């Protein structure tokens, strides 16, 4: 180095070039999976991360803790962005993804000290996940008679899989029931805005409910609001967007008048509009007046009078869910409140959860949404909970898409990975090295699983080693007997996309890793 | 060609192996390499590939440029060689067109 | 095994995954558990002499030095200036009995305290905490099917 | 908690970085006397950190007075250094040479070319260039007084003495032959020892003589003695000529009245035997590296013997080469052959206001001091610089007596050579073979630069001459610019400065090829 | 004291800055020759210029030799001699 | 709860950190491994300079601060010690056991196991090494000792330069050759005085017949150069004599005191009078000469030479068959010295060195000595040739007293590897890894070899291996043992045709030290750090 007068990049510029910042990056994605090892399977456990503002956030995610985590390595952030990609695309493996590409990186980083040329391994990669994803898809088993009870049942047993990892894993079966429940009732999009997720503190987790309708809190009754009735039989909806209150015509309308007279007429007109409003309102035989804009206490004692119930400023989601519910439509003007624009629900009630109100909409034969009531004893807790129902949604509606479901457990990768040594053992050599380095890198997951578990991983996985190669595709680690057992018989399914896109973005990401050569960071503007 | 990780004055990740990208995402202070930058990218602007290409043919001649003023030809003659050379490439160039 | 992994990598080269990895801390493994259980115990000591009718009260002060003095856990642990997170979930256990109820907002912290201060004892035999909470949730079940037989109803 | 492998302070640094950063600092350093080569090289002024100031153009010299904190930058000076002791000219050509080759390494070193194939390269190429140089020499009469005065000449044609050439020349042609020494079947020069250069400044350099004899900056010790004797007998003594203490721990203890006045009159009378054992030889002058007391003064003057004191130990051995004495340092045991005859004047005489003891006219003297007078010191410096590369010139000749074309002829026929002999390597190592080779070029295109010609132009020619049957001697003109024989122009320079010129500058070469990681700021752990 | 390093090797001149270690020590107090021997300050000399001026190396040579502080002075080797110091197993016979 | 004022790291937290300090140092000095290996530029942050390939160097300049770390560097410097050749290789084989040992760690499996199976390796590696990897030198001659030698100057900045340098490093060693009781001839290196010059290239080095003394006369009036020399060693000071401390001089009668002062030096010019009577031309003393006795000495013509070191002392004496004299006394009670102390040498001269002058003393008689003096360029390269040529008269050494010699180029490792591979499956199921593992991590010096040549190593590797299993598993073609890696080609070669050896001492010391260093780093799981 030469001190070179005139610098060619600017002051502070860092660069690192060669096999040793490659091995560095290695190492880096090697420290990000550490974090997220012991949430996998059963037997996982949550990490607490405390933000600067003191917050605490507890999850068994690892999505949600590699987020929380600031990664600020560049290696290290590809995998942060395929466990947010895999969450976003399936939902559920976040953890598993971050695991293949590590233990990817890690099984060919004695290759990369050896002076191979990347290109070599990244085309082994390409190759071997290619194959590993047509055999996926040609093994995945899938049952071609489509009826409503099995299908009900396989729904059921993946999202008891998918959930069988979280703090919810007692309840499993009683919330993957809930969970299929409120799945099956949405219309073709399968929108998440149209389940409804509510945390109501205190309770019990089997205190927890679905409404087949909608719910909400209670939103900031004004005077008089507690003589209206309380529950209804066969009330009529009006789901409206409008202020009903005394106020201005318009932002900028202004009133000249030169009489007493005038003066007394522009106060009972305005009184009137008001009036004329909430008659139009009540004419129309409703009995539920929901508004997104607020609703003034003359309204509400208006309605009290009529023995109606009223409720503004309801936020746009549960107008939303209501509307998509009982089947009404919702207006901006009052002026045309016809049946049809009216919702209809069998039962209205407002009842106490846990010390607050909530408005229930029961009874709706057609609904097309659905309202979680979560109970539990902390904040985190009910988050937790929100999170783990979130990836049992998630697993749910991409069983509803295709119903190609594969055996869990390690049970799929033991399969991948002798199928990928079987291929490897028939090429020249330079490959097979790589390729079997990826089929031994596929078995991270079952010896995690052992490994998290408490067991002996070298044994479990020589007996399930043998037992795929002696013939056997589902046979798995079995976590409760310590010992592996058919998976497909034991109920552990999974969708066979999740496995496919957990391959897919490991491979990828591996593949950037080992492609880049040299790292340059350029000095910090604005240090501040 | 390898991938290169660089990072700006604003912490974003460029992963390319794009010349013109690479170079915009580099703080080029030095004066002559900012010309060659310039090439580069209208070399980028005005076609859309080759400024890897013109960033190398222009270092290896300035690099030649440099042997040839040390073993004594001046700079002139140094510039009209290069000049006639790179009239009598382009006159060969439609020629080679396969 | 605590503030993280330091090594600066093997060739020298700097080595930075975590913003301020140098500024932050980590516990991993069972000493965790073994200072929650014992932020928990702390927490359950300190209310349990606040249980029934020969109980002490707290006499609680802000940061304001307004002086209240109660008997109620919730309103005790509310107003208790905590730092520990366990202490923290402690609270909101006292807060979420309260609103599910609004008795016995004592009883659960002596409750999860004893509960945890035998799982230290469980743990520290080897067994997963996992394998303990599964027990715990099972022995809770019955307690629910006892409570709800020798239950008795009043007009 | 700063837990580290290494220390804080420990910096490492590896790859082609390193080998780029070399030998860029070699290329540096090269060029910071590139200019300072040939017959018409510029001065350089250097600012000596003790507030003393260099004016010079030798190499050794700039590169010494330079500091450099770039490890590459220190060998190359130790280079320089070792260029100038080993034979004492050169040091500008071996600093550009290894400069030059390092050059043409770091060409290969771009590409995959692994140093150790230059290397071996290298030293293949260095063992045929002293092949070569070992070919195209001539033999020398020494006994030949103008062929050793045109070598010197040729010697010290670059150097600011050229004004005055025959002057130098026969300073340093009489001091060289005049020191030389054979003893017990030894053969020896000692130009370091003997040999000494005075500078007076003042006068003018045309005054500028060597003694037939030695001259020190001392006087009489008292006013009374002679300061002109026209055939003096020396003798040189080491001990004190005055009362001292003994080793052992000697209390005495008085208790009667007279063994104060007795002890004082034993110390006057051991002074006077020492100074009667000292007369016994009737010698003419008394030289003392230490003190010579008052009454031992007086005695001396008392037999009409002229004493110095205080004598360097180097000027006494000086002296005693040059009239043929022994020294002896106890004055009871000074023998016949001990006493100095052979000097034959000695004269006490003030230069501006000093006053200086020759001894100048010795027969057969093997020593001498070299008088220079000049325009102030820093000529003067530069004077006795130029006056010992011209001595060591002479002595590689007297040791070894070939020669060699000089003008950068000897460059260009070894690197013709080299050239033809590369055809038939048909290797993968024949390329850095050859470019090690032309790299030699450097030394000419130098020249032609200093001087002011057209390089490219006058390259071309002289290879071309070169690629002829008989044209080894062919160079460049280094006033004019053109292209001559050397062996008409008498430019001519030892075969050992070449040898040491190119050995010194592959070795180096080889030396910074090899190093391909740094680390630096750990402690010395002494 | 660079000059002085060469003919006082054993000596250990060193140099520190005022500002990585007084506001009075800095405005007109820099010049200090602080020698340090045993771990105790045996010469505390402050306001050098005032006896040396503004001086040689033989002025301060003088100057701490008459104070009896400089160690008493005491040949070229071709480069070194020693490679080790151990049981080097020297020459033996033996019949 | 712990209180204990410092820092904790327990489990695979230190484990990892260890394995990193480990690797850490193993990659520092990796890249000066084998005849493509480069040299490596230390600066010592006060502009001191040093270029060296040696591993012990490098790793004794560095200031380490793990202990992990320095439990390496240690390791290196004590097989720099015990054998002098193969520092960077026992290094890169334990950090390289360490890796894999953690791995399998890391892997659930007990270290406990992992260092049964590594101690099971090592034993069995050894006596594979013993029983099938060992050429004896009778058959082959001076040809082994050069070519071990070349071997051993490879990777040097005497590397090419090795034609000669072995031949000169060989002659050196049999020079001072000796044999001890039992018949044992044993070569005692360290012996050989290597004196450094810049100056002339490094064809130009000197092997001296005799001896060479880096010190002048005392005296420029004494001659430079004495033919027969009559060599008398002393050990004692050569001045005024000054009595003791319990001795006191007290004057009462004035007289005496001219006396006292001239039998002051009276005592030591009749005791230079009495060494010289017996003929004797050269003194050497450890003490220092006055000027008097310097005098003394000039009058004579005779040498004489003060402030010798006294291993240099010793050797001489030794070699010209003088002995030391401490004093001179007899057993009479009596102050002489007879010419039956008195050594003697063919010539004695002051030669001249890149103007600087060292004495030479050549043809000592009823012992032969040696000694180089070695040109070189400058300071630096002196001193990194002075190291190599230690490292080549240790392995000359090693040769010459062991005669047995392994192939070299990474052959001994295929071989250990292929055959431990082998072997792990007959013992155990848990050490099986770990022999497995040890086998795997012997492969290190290959892989590095081949990848500071810029070669392909997986290519390289993977036939070196499929030749060494051809070797062992066919019986009739075992002559494959010898394949190694020919690193200026990239291919595999016969080292022992080619002649590339090195003793088996070397292999055997690296194995086991770098075995217990593994062993030693792997017992540790948790780590305690006092606050100072
Ligand atoms: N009952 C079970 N038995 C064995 N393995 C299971 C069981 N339930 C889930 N798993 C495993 O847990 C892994 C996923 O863990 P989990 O934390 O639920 O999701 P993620 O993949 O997002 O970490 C899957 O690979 C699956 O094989
Ligand atoms: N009269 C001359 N004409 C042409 N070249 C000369 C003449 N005298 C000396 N030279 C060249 O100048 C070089 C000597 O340059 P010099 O300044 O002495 O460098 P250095 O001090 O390193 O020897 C020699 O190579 C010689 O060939
Ligand atoms: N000519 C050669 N050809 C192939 N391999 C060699 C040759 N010379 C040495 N080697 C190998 O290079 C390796 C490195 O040795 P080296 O690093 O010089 O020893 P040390 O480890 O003591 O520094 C040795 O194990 C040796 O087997
Ligand atoms: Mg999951
Ligand atoms: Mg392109
Ligand atoms: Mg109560
Ligand atoms: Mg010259
Ligand atoms: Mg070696």
């Amino acid at each position: 180095m030469m001190p070179t007068p005139v610098i060619l990049l600017k002051e502070g510029t860092d660069s690192s070039q060669g096999i040793p910042q490659l091995v560095s990056n290695i190492s880096a994605c090697q420290v990000i999976a550490e974090a997220v090892r012991t949430t996998l399977g059963p037997r996982g456990m949550d990490k607490l991360i405390v933000d600067g503002r003191g917050k605490a956030t507890i999850s068994n995610d690892g999505a949600t803790i590699l987020k929380l985590l600031d990664v600020v390595h560049p290696a290290a952030k590809t995998l942060v962005d395929i466990a947010k990609s895999q969450d976003a695309e399936v939902g559920d493996g976040t953890t598993s993804v971050t695991l293949l590409a590590a233990e990817f990186l890690k099984q060919v980083k004695p290759y990369v000290e050896e002076g191979l040329h990347p290109q070599i391994i990244i085309r082994a990669f390409r190759t071997a996940t290619q194959l590993a994803v047509n055999k996926i898809k040609e093994i995945a088993v899938t049952v071609k008679k489509a009826d409503k009870v099995e299908q009900r049942k396989l729904l059921e047993k993946c999202a008891m899989t998918a959930l069988s990892s979280k703090l919810i894993s007692q309840q499993k079966a009683f919330f993957a029931k809930m969970v299929v429940d409120a799945v099956m009732m949405l219309d073709d999009l399968l929108q998440l805005k149209m389940i409804g997720i509510k945390k109501v503190q205190g309770g019990a987790l089997e205190d927890s409910q679905l409404v087949a309708g909608v719910a909400f809190k209670k939103t900031f009754s004004y005077a008089g609001f507690e003589m209206q009735p309380k529950k209804y039989h066969n009330p009529k909806i009006a789901l409206l967007n409008v202020e009903l209150e005394l106020k201005a015509e318009k932002d900028n309308a202004e009133i000249r008048v030169h009489t007493v007279e005038d003066y007394q007429a522009i106060v009972d007109a305005e009184w009137n509009i008001l009036y004329d409003k909430l008659e139009k309102i009540h004419h129309s035989g409703a009995k539920v007046v929901l508004s997104k804009l607020p609703i003034g206490d003359v309204a509400t004692q208006y309605f009290a009078d009529r023995d109606m119930f009223c409720a503004g400023r309801v936020p746009e989601e549960d107008l939303k869910r209501t509307m998509m519910a009982c089947g009404g439509s919702i207006q901006t003007s009052v002026n045309a409140l016809s049946a049809d624009v009216l919702g209809r629900c069998q039962v209205f009630e407002e009842t106490q959860i846990g010390g607050e109100r909530y408005n229930f909409f029961t009874g709706c034969p057609k609904a097309k949404t659905c309202t979680f009531i979560l109970r539990g004893g902390a904040e985190q807790f009910m988050e937790e909970t929100e999170r783990s129902l979130h990836d049992a949604i998630m697993i749910v509606r991409r069983a509803i898409k295709n119903d190609s479901v594969v055996a869990g457990g390690g049970a799929i990768e033991m399969e991948l990975s002798k199928y990928l040594r079987d291929y490897s053992r028939t090429i020249p050599g330079k490959q097979q090295l790589l390729i079997g380095a990826y089929a031994k890198a596929l078995e991270i997951i079952p010896r995690q699983l052992c490994d998290n578990a408490g067991f002996d991983a070298t044994n479990i996985l020589n007996k399930l080693r043998a037992r795929h190669a002696q013939g056997g595709t589902w046979y798995g680690v079995d976590i409760n007997n310590e010992d592996i057992a058919d998976n497909f018989e034991a109920f552990v399914w999974e969708p066979a996309m999740v496995r496919i896109n957990a391959l897919t973005a490991a491979s990828e990401a591996a593949c950037l890793i080992v492609s880049v050569d040299e790292t340059i960071k350029n000095p910090r503007s604005t240090v501040d | 060609g390898m991938n290169k990780m660089v990072i700006n004055h604003l912490e974003k990740l460029f992963v390319t192996n794009d010349a013109a990208t690479i170079l915009r995402e580099l703080e080029v202070q030095h004066p002559a390499a900012k010309m060659i930058v310039m090439a580069s990218h209208m070399q980028e602007q005005e076609v859309g590939d080759g400024t890897n290409f013109v960033l190398v043919f222009a270092g290896a001649l300035l690099e030649l440029a440099e042997e040839l003023l040390r073993i004594g030809l001046s700079v002139s003659e140094v510039i009209e060689g290069y000049e006639i050379a790179c009239r009598k490439a382009h006159e060969i160039l439609p020629n080679l067109v396969c | 095994a605590s503030m993280g992994t330091l090594a600066f990598d093997e060739y020298g080269r700097p080595f930075l995954i975590i913003k301020d990895q140098d500024r932050k801390s980590r516990l991993m493994g069972l000493e965790a558990l073994k200072s929650h259980i014992m932020a928990a115990k702390a927490v359950a000591n300190t209310m349990r002499t606040s249980l029934g009718p020969n109980g002490l009260d707290k006499m609680m002060v802000d940061k304001d030095g307004d002086v209240t003095v109660t008997n109620d856990g919730a309103t005790i642990l509310s107003m208790m200036d905590v730092d520990h997170q366990i202490a923290k979930l402690m609270v909101e256990l006292s807060k979420s009995q309260d609103d599910e109820i609004g008795d016995g907002t004592t009883g659960v912290v002596v409750l999860a305290g004893a509960l945890l201060e035998e799982a230290e004892q469980l743990l520290d035999r080897g067994i997963h905490p996992i394998r303990i909470a599964d027990g715990y949730e099972q022995a809770a079940r019955v307690a629910i099917e006892h409570l709800d037989k020798i239950s008795d109803s009043v007009l | 908690r700063p837990v580290l492998v290494l220390s804080q302070n420990t910096k490492r640094e590896s790859g082609r970085k390193v080998q780029s950063g070399n030998i860029n600092a070699a290329k540096t350093i090269a060029d910071i006397i590139r200019t300072c080569l040939g017959p018409k090289s510029m001065m350089k002024m250097l600012l000596d950190p003790m507030g003393g100031i260099v004016m010079t153009n030798d190499g050794n010299a700039i590169l010494r007075e330079i500091q450099v904190q770039h490890p590459a930058a220190k060998s190359m000076i130790e280079i320089s250094r070792t260029q100038d002791e080993e034979v004492g000219d050169g040091t500008t050509s071996v600093i550009i040479l290894a400069g030059e080759m390092l050059s043409v390494a770091e060409h290969f070193l771009e590409q995959q070319m692994h140093p150790t194939v230059v290397i071996s390269a290298y030293r293949k190429a260095l063992d045929d260039m002293i092949s070569t140089l070992k070919k195209i020499s001539i033999p020398v009469d020494i006994s030949d007084s103008d062929m050793m005065l045109n070598i010197i000449n040729s010697s010290i044609t670059t150097k600011a003495i050229s004004r005055w050439s025959s002057l130098a020349c026969n300073i340093a042609l009489d001091a060289v032959k005049m020191v030389q020494f054979e003893e017990n079947g030894r053969k020896e020069i000692d130009i370091k020892k003997y040999a000494r250069v005075e500078k007076i400044p003042g006068g003018i350099i045309e005054d500028s003589c060597v003694l037939r004899g030695v001259m020190i900056n001392k006087d009489v010790t008292h006013p009374r003695m002679r300061r002109y004797i026209k055939n003096p007998r020396i003798v040189l003594l080491d001990s004190s000529l005055e009362y001292k203490k003994g080793e052992s721990q000697t209390d005495i203890e008085i208790t009667r009245e007279e063994d104060f006045t007795r002890i004082l009159q034993m110390e006057e009378e051991y002074i006077q035997q020492l100074c009667e054992d000292i007369i016994q030889l009737k010698p003419d002058v008394v030289i003392t590296e230490k003190g010579i007391s008052d009454l031992a003064q007086h005695y001396l003057m008392r037999a009409n013997i002229t004493a110095i004191r205080r004598v360097r130990k180097t000027d006494n051995n000086r002296i005693a080469r040059a009239c043929g004495a022994r020294i002896v340092s106890r004055p009871e045991e000074l023998r016949e052959d001990d006493v100095g005859t052979g000097a034959g004047l000695l004269e006490i005489k003030k230069i501006g206001d000093e006053y200086f003891t020759f001894i100048t006219d010795c027969k057969d003297p093997k020593a001498c001091t070299i008088l220079l007078r000049g325009a102030s010191k820093e000529i003067l410096s530069e004077v006795e610089r130029n006056l010992q590369d011209a001595m060591q010139v002479c002595r590689n000749v007297l040791l070894d007596p070939q020669l060699v074309p000089g003008g950068g002829a000897s460059e260009m026929a070894v690197a013709h050579a080299l050239t033809e002999k590369s055809k038939a390597m048909t290797g993968v190592e024949q390329w850095p073979y050859r470019a090690v080779a032309q790299a030699l070029e450097v030394i000419p295109r130098t020249l032609i630069q200093n001087c002011g010609a057209s390089t490219i132009r006058l390259l071309t020619s002289l290879r071309a001459k070169h690629t002829q049957e008989n044209c080894e001697t062919w160079g460049v003109n280094g006033e004019t610019g053109t292209l001559v024989d050397m062996k008409e122009l008498g430019i001519w320079e030892p075969l050992a400065v070449k040898l040491q010129t190119y050995k010194t500058a592959v070795e180096t070469a080889v030396l910074l090829l090899r190093i391909d990681d740094i680390v630096s700021g750990h402690k010395k752990k002494g | 004291m660079i000059c002085l390093a060469a003919e006082y090797p054993a000596v250990k001149f060193c140099k520190v800055k005022s500002s990585v270690i007084s506001s009075q020590f800095t405005r007109n107090a820099l010049p200090a020759l602080l020698i340090y021997k045993g771990g105790e300050l045996i010469g505390n000399f402050v306001r050098v210029t005032d006896q040396l001026g503004d001086f040689f190396a033989v002025d301060l040579e003088a100057f701490l030799q008459e104070f009896g502080l400089l160690p008493e002075k005491e040949v070229l080797t071709s480069v070194r001699n020693s490679a080790t110091c151990h049981s080097e197993d020297s020459d033996l016979e033996i019949d | 709860p712990l209180s204990v004022f410092g820092d904790r790291s327990t489990g695979e937290t230190i484990r990892s950190q260890n394995v990193m300090a480990a690797a850490s140092i193993a990659n520092i000095v990796k890249s000066s491994l084998g005849p493509v290996g480069l040299d490596k530029m230390l600066v010592d942050d006060i502009g001191d300079v040093t270029i060296t390939n040696d591993g012990a160097t490098i790793l004794k300049l560095l200031e380490v601060e793990h202990p992990a770390a320095k439990v390496l560097c240690e390791l290196a410097d004590l097989q720099d010690k015990e054998v002098g050749d193969g520092t960077t290789s026992v290094v890169i084989i334990a950090a390289e056991l360490l890796k894999n040992a953690d791995e399998l760690v890391k892997q659930k499996i007990h270290p406990t196991s992992v260092i049964s199976g590594y101690r099971l390796a090592c034993k069995e590696a050894v006596r594979y090494i013993n029983e099938n990897l060992i050429v004896n030198t009778d058959e082959l001659g001076r040809d082994c000792l050069i070519n071990a030698a070349k071997t051993s100057m490879s990777s040097k900045i005497i590397g090419i330069n090795g034609d000669f340098f072995a031949n000169m490093v060989v002659d050196a060693v049999l020079a001072i050759k000796y044999t001890d009781i039992r018949g044992q001839p044993r070569y005692p290196v360290n012996s050989v005085n290597i004196l450094k010059a810049h100056g002339r290239s490094q064809m130009e080095s000197m092997l001296i017949s005799g001896y060479a003394l880096n010190c002048v006369v005392g005296s420029q009036g004494m001659p430079k150069r004495i033919v027969n020399a009559k060599i008398a060693c002393l050990d004692f000071s050569l001045q005024k004599t000054k009595m003791k401390l319990g001795v006191q001089v007290v004057i009462t009668d004035p007289e005496k005191l001219d006396q006292i002062r001239q039998r002051e030096s009276d005592i030591t010019k009749e005791r230079i009078q009495k060494i010289l009577a017996t003929g004797a031309n050269v003194i050497l003393t450890t003490g220092g000469i006055d000027d008097m006795c310097l005098k003394y000495f000039v009058e004579a013509g005779a040498m004489a030479v003060r402030r010798v070191l006294k291993r240099d002392l010793k050797r001489i004496a030794k070699a010209s068959g003088a002995t030391i004299l401490s004093t001179l006394a007899n057993l009479e009670g009596e102050e002489t010295f007879e010419a039956a102390m008195l050594g003697q040498a063919e010539e004695v001269v002051q030669e001249r060195i890149c103007d600087d002058e060292l004495i030479l003393i050549k043809n000592t008689k009823a012992r032969t000595s040696a000694s180089i003096i070695l040109r070189g360029a400058n300071d630096f390269m002196c001193d990194e040739m002075e190291r190599s040529l230690h490292d080549a008269l240790c392995v000359v050494k090693r040769v010459l007293e062991s005669k047995s010699v392994v192939p070299g180029g990474g052959a001994v490792e295929a071989a250990l590897s292929i055959y431990l591979e082998n072997y792990a499956t007959s013992m155990g199921s848990r050490e099986q890894l770990a022999i497995a593992e040890f086998a795997r991590s012997l492969l290190v010096i290959p892989n590095t070899l081949a990848v500071n040549a810029a070669q392909d190593s997986t290519d390289l590797v993977a036939k070196l291996r499929a030749f060494h299993n051809e070797a062992q598993v066919n019986p009739e073609r075992k002559n494959l043992k010898w394949i190694g890696l020919d690193l200026s080609n990239g291919k595999p070669r016969d080292n022992k045709q080619a002649g590339v050896f090195e003793p088996t001492i070397v292999k055997v010391k690296s194995l086991k030290f770098a075995t217990e260093a593994a062993i030693t780093i792997l017992r540790i799981d948790d780590l305690i750090k006092l606050h100072p």
